[PDB]
This record gives structure tokens, sequence and C-alpha cells, in this order.
């Protein structure tokens, strides 16, 4: 109990805290200086009494025989987590940001203690939802503006325990809260960036909370511009590391679903594409079944303006995309295709014209083929895939002479 | 169902991810947007319809 | 158990319910089912008010909501206060009762009475909140729950497809398209219609310098050029409505309407 003392954390304490893990034989788990008169240390009394039961509790979950019911099993662990969270939360109150990763240790496995129940019926997310919510504003609110207490450092680390919580029945307004919430934050500066932040001392929420940004940039609000740079920001901290039993990138799993969204994100904001023998892209696509046939003819469609080959594409891996929060982007993507088209009948059908005949895309019932042919020009002029304007008359678009076919880059 | 939140390592140094790297790597996007052509049975049998409207309508 | 009302009083006008409910005010199904055929010559004959059928309509739910009846009989009121609502632009009761539809969808004991035709509003109204997660999520139900019947039923893939024609802001479809809905479909979409056709008359206007004016009235579905200058007025482009005089190849001399988009650009800019 010199960690609670003198303000310090070792691997022990953590360890401690990892209820889920067994500890050894040898046994140093217990508090000195017992006299706990003190209101605030009889709560370190407790934290040390729910600590100790836990842990006993989670040899008994699964010493069990088959007797069919746990849930008073499952309830006691969820309620004893619940309260001791709740006590490191008034705990955590009052002391400096020493004690804030063991509390995020604490709230990540209770994330995963209700995880494993497959019911979603019980809704007992809530309680550790609100119990993460203080969690998260315990750090949200350090009105002590010196930064060796600072609790504000961990602010990012404890939204990506919210983030989890607020997808597992989907709930895309309470995702919405938080990014805008935490969004002026910094813009205010009464947190420091992700940069600064706790969040560069485990870098695993580092690129966790630039996907649920980017994630909610893209497949929620349908900020592609915002969507892509955080995702693309969460691919590019990634380790170059690998496990060596396999050879394979250690990560891949995030890396591969991060890029489900990356790589159709970056085609259609900034007209970006893979280079495919590079070695994060190769690494992580080729080892992908779902990825490895699916988005390199989805990018080859795209550059040569085939229509037919992305619309297959798209019709055949509907169900992915639509699982994947893709539909907006690839609608739009398609978009995409269809000016890059267009800029080939004008470099291979024009002569680089900036006035063009309409019945050279037919090329590839008629009065009403070219009256569809004009509004769906018109909708990506307007739009800034091409800078041109349209004759009803002449049936003919008018390329600018400056910067037809723009692009962000 | 699947959980990608359970990160197998929790930390790494700086000088290890991809962008602290991409001084040595290359840009992991290709920018030719603008200037690259393609070959495929597509595009060759565009051009091929296209040539054909331009001798139609020289 | 269920608290079951002995009310033989058919009418009963809805009120927020606070405290326990009182079985003496509280009618059963019996009587709901009295009440819903009052209720429906009214409607069909136009003997009442919308104000009123609402309120009749609410009590009917309220009264089942407490009685926890789900059945074929819940189904109907619902269904029949979701098509009279959107009938009379009650938006927000629609939305109450498309939600209580949709979850009784989910209850295998209660058949699916004309399911497609309230996944149709269900699209249509995440059309008109701009949310698209909503109408992909459901999508991926219909696929997920082997609903192959449906989805491959032509009037729902035109709605689905209706959908993405607003994403990508075809008008040219979405206004041919417009013609193919039922009559609360319509009703529905004439919400958010206004706000619609401004959204493509602006990408009319940034796309072109000038078109006729019988172009605009065919692609926007206005049924006379009186309707279609109407409309350019409550946007302020009457002044743009410029009279041109055709040669026509020495065919015939005509003058035509023309309306300058370029100098519309100006304009609609400074409302979005």
């Amino acid at each position: 109990g010199c960690y609670f003392e003198e303000k310090r954390y070792d691997d022990k304490l953590l360890d401690f805290i990892r209820y889920d893990v067994k500890t050894p034989k040898k046994t140093k788990y217990i508090l000195q200086r017992p006299t706990a008169t003190d209101e605030e240390s009889v709560r370190l009394q407790r934290f040390y009494q729910l600590g100790v039961d836990l842990k006993l509790k989670y040899s008994k979950r699964r010493s069990l025989k088959k007797q069919g019911r746990i849930k008073n099993a499952t309830e006691e662990l969820l309620r004893l987590a619940n309260e001791q969270l709740k006590l490191f939360n008034r705990i955590v109150e009052r002391e400096t940001n020493w004690i804030i990763y063991p509390l995020w240790v604490m709230a990540k496995q209770l994330i995963r203690l209700a995880n494993e129940s497959s019911e979603l019926n019980k809704d007992s997310i809530e309680e550790c939802g609100r119990t993460i919510h203080r969690s998260f504003t315990i750090c949200l609110n350090d009105r002590n503006p010196r930064l060796n207490e600072n609790k504000k450092i961990g602010c990012y680390m404890f939204a990506n325990l919210e983030f989890s919580i607020y997808h597992r029945l989907s709930n895309k307004d309470m995702i919405k809260n938080l990014v805008k919430v935490l969004e002026s934050r910094v813009n205010a500066r009464d947190i420091p960036p992700l940069n600064k932040s706790l969040a560069m001392e485990h870098k695993s929420q580092v690129v966790l909370y630039n996907y649920y940004l980017g994630q909610y940039y893209g497949c929620l609000e349908n900020d592609h511009e915002r969507g892509f740079f955080h995702l693309n920001e969460a691919l590019l901290q990634c380790p170059m590391l690998y496990v060596e039993s396999t050879g394979k990138f250690v990560l891949q799993g995030q890396m591969e679903k991060i890029m489900i969204l990356l790589v159709p994100l970056a085609l259609l904001t900034k007209r970006l594409y893979p280079h495919w023998d590079h070695p994060v892209i190769a690494g992580v696509i080729t080892r992908s079944k779902r990825l490895s046939q699916v988005y390199p003819t989805l990018v080859r469609s795209v550059i040569s303006g085939n229509l037919s080959l992305y619309e297959a594409t798209a019709a055949s891996h509907e169900r992915f995309f639509l699982s994947q929060g893709l539909h907006v982007v690839i609608t739009l993507l398609r978009e995409v295709v269809f000016t890059r088209l267009v800029q080939r009948c004008w470099q291979w059908g024009n002569d680089r014209k900036s006035i063009m005949p309409l019945k050279i895309l037919l090329a590839t019932d008629e009065e009403e083929q070219l009256d569809a042919l004009e509004c769906r020009l018109a909708s990506a002029i307007a739009s800034g895939l091409l800078r041109a304007y349209l004759s009803h008359s002449n049936r003919c678009i008018v390329f600018s002479k400056k910067e037809p076919f723009p692009h962000s880059k | 169902d699947d959980e990608f939140e359970d990160f197998p390592i929790d930390t790494w140094a700086n000088g290890e991810t991809i962008k602290s790297n991409a001084v040595t790597q290359t840009n992991i996007w290709e920018e030719n947007w603008d200037d690259v052509e393609v070959d495929d049975d597509f595009t060759n049998e565009l051009k091929a319809e296209l040539d054909r409207y331009k001798r139609e309508n020289q | 158990i269920h608290v079951v009302g002995r009310c033989q009083t058919l009418e009963k006008s809805y009120l927020r319910l606070t405290s326990e409910p009182n079985p003496d005010l509280i009618r059963p199904p019996n009587i709901l089912q009295k009440m819903y055929c009052l209720l429906m010559d009214k409607y069909q004959s136009k003997t009442a008010t919308y104000t009123y059928l609402c309120d009749q309509f609410k009590s009917m739910r309220q009264d089942l909501r407490v009685q926890m009846i789900e059945n074929s009989f819940t189904i109907k009121v619902y269904q029949t206060h979701a098509r009279i609502a959107l009938e009379n632009g009650d938006l927000g009761e629609f939305n109450q009762c498309q939600n209580r539809i949709m979850a009784l969808f989910e209850n295998p004991t209660i058949p699916k009475k004309s399911y497609s035709e309230f996944i149709c509003y269900s699209v249509l109204y995440s059309m008109l909140t701009e949310d698209y997660p909503s109408i992909s999520h459901l999508k991926l139900k219909l696929i997920d729950d082997g609903s192959s019947e449906i989805l491959e039923d032509e009037h729902v893939k035109m709605i689905f497809e209706l959908s993405d024609m607003k994403l990508v802001g075809n008008y040219h479809y979405f206004m041919k398209n417009y013609l193919k809905l039922h009559k609360f479909e319509k009703c529905l979409i004439n919400s958010f219609l206004n706000l619609e056709k401004l959204i493509f008359l602006t990408i009319i206007c940034k796309s072109y310098n000038q078109v006729n004016l019988d172009f605009v009235k065919s692609e926007f579905n206005f049924n006379s050029i009186e309707e279609t200058t109407n409309f350019l007025n409550e946007q302020n482009l009457t002044e743009f409505i410029l009279n041109k005089q055709i040669t026509d190849s020495n065919g015939k001399s005509s003058n035509i309407k023309i309306l300058n988009t370029k100098g519309c650009r100006v304009q609609l800019i400074q409302n979005y």
C-alpha cells in the first residue's frame, strides 16, 4: 500500500488489479497500515476487500461444474466491479494523475466483464457506462492547473472505452456527443492534444482513438475528408513489428479493418490509392481473404473509369459494404468513377477539347439517355468533380480551359 | 462477435510506428491520379469504340 | 399479469399517463375495435377533424400499451394512424407510430401485414431526416433476415434507389420516380420536397448558363408553366426569366422563355 501512500504504480499493482488473470501460489496481496478510522481510509480498505474477493471469484468462476446458471455469479462480479470502480472513482477524484492508468486498467477489464455475456437484453452495460462516464469526467475537468497531477492527460484513453460501449448496441448519437464535446476542448486548450496526452504512453489507444474518430466521421456523419484524416493517422501510428511465430504484422487485425474504411475513403477525398508492393499495404491486403480481391479491383475500376466493374464489385460485396458502414462512400465513389470515364472520352475521344458532344459518352430513348446524362454530369459539376458547364441546346459539355477534372490533394 | 479492441501489445516506441519509419519508407499512397493510364481489356476496348467515334464524326 | 379494462364508453381523449391506470377508464379490445370502425367511417366520410381522429387514436394506442396487447389488431391501429398522420402532415405522430410498428414486427406471433409498405416509409423518413445509416442498417436487416421477396419487390427496390438518387443529386430520376409513389409515400416526400427541389435547382444553376423554362418545368414535374414560374418567384429568381426570340433556322418565327441560371448562381449561394 505504498503505491497509494507514495503515489506510484508497478506491475504488481496492475497485476493485482487484473482480476481475470489468476496470481501465483505465493501471495503478496495485502494493504498495510490497517487503521482505517478515517472515512477515506476504509475506502482503501474496502477497495482492498473487494479486490481480494473478485480475484477469488475468478478461479471460482470456471472451477464450477456444469450447474447451468451463473447469473448470480456474473451479477456478483459485475456489482462488485461496479461498486469497486465506483469507489476507485471516489479515490481518484482527489489524487494526482498517478492513478489514472490503474483506473483505466480497471475500466477496460470491466468492459470485457460484460462483453463475454452474449445476451444484450440484460442491459447491464448501463452501470459500467455510467461508471466509465464519471470515470471519463474525473479526468475531463481537473481543476488543478498543474500538470504534475492533471488528469486531462488521460482524457482520450477514456474516450475509447466509451466509444466501445456506444457501439455494443448501435448508438450513433452517443458517439456523436463525445466526438463534438472533445473537439472544442483542445480548441479551447482545456485538454492537451492526443500527441501530448497520456495516450502516447500506451499507444494501442492512440491508434484506436483515431479509428473511432475517423470511423464516426466517415461512416456516421459523412465527413469524408476528416474521417480519412483520422483513419490514415491511425494506420501511420501502428507499429512496424511482427509476431515471429507467423511473421505477419502484430496488429494485423486492427490494421486491416482500418483499411476497409481507409482505402475507399482515400479514393473519394484525396484521389489516393495504395502502392500494392509497399510493405504495409502488401502486408495487410494480401493476407486478408476479404480484401485480397475486392479492393484491388475496386481501385482499378475507379482509376480506369470502369463503371461495370465498379458496379459489379459493389453489387457482389454489398452485404460487406453495408456491414462496414461504407454505403455512402461507395455510392459517392461511383460518381468519381463516372467522371474519370468522362475524363477518358476527353483525353482519347475529344483530343482535349473544351467543347465535347454528349453522344461520345453514349458510345460505351436516346433523348432520354441524353437528359439523364446531362443531369448526372450537372450533379458532378455542382459538387466539384468537373469544372465545366452544360449546353442543353448543343447537347455538349464545355470544360473549363483552366483546371477541369479537379480534385483535392 | 469478433473483438479488435483487445490489442495484442499495449505500447511500442515512437520510432517503431510507420510515420516515424516513413522517412525510410516510401509513400504508401500512389499520387499519380491525373496521369496514370492502365492497360486492361476495358481501357483497350474503350479507346477502340472511341477512335471509331472520331472516324464516324471526323 | 397484464392490466385489463372494463370501460364500455367508446370515445376517449388522450392524456399522458401519470398515475396507476384506472381499469374503469381503459377500454377492452372489443370496445377499442368498435371505436376503430367509428373512427374509420368519419375518416372515409371526411366528417372529423384530424385533431379529433388523432386524439382518439392516441387514446386507443395508450389503452393497448397498458393492456399489453400485441396482436394483429394492435398492428392495425398503429398502421392506420401512421397512414392518416402522413395524410395530415403529422410527421411527429407518424414517427411515433412507425417506430412502434417496426418493434411489433419483431414479434413472430404478429403476422407482417403490409411489412413492405412500412419498410418503404422507414426509408423515406430516413431520407427526410438525412439518416443514411438507418437506411443501410435496414437493408442489412432485410438481407440477414432472409427477406428476398421484399428486396426484389420492384417498388421496394425503387424506394431504396430513391435514397441513393438523392444522395448524389440525381434530380432527373428522383423526380421521374416521384410519379411511381403510392398515396401516402407522396405525402411523406412532400414534407421535404420543397427543399429538395431547391437543392436540385442549385445543381442545375451551378452547371448551366441558361436553360429553357420548359426544361425546368419538365424535369421538376411542374404540371404547368405557371406552377414553374411561381416556384422560381419563391426563390427570388423571377427577374432571371428572360425572353429570347428564336429564328429556328427559318422554320418559324417564335419566342421562348429562357432562365439565366448563371445570374441565379449569385442569389442561391447566399441562402446556403
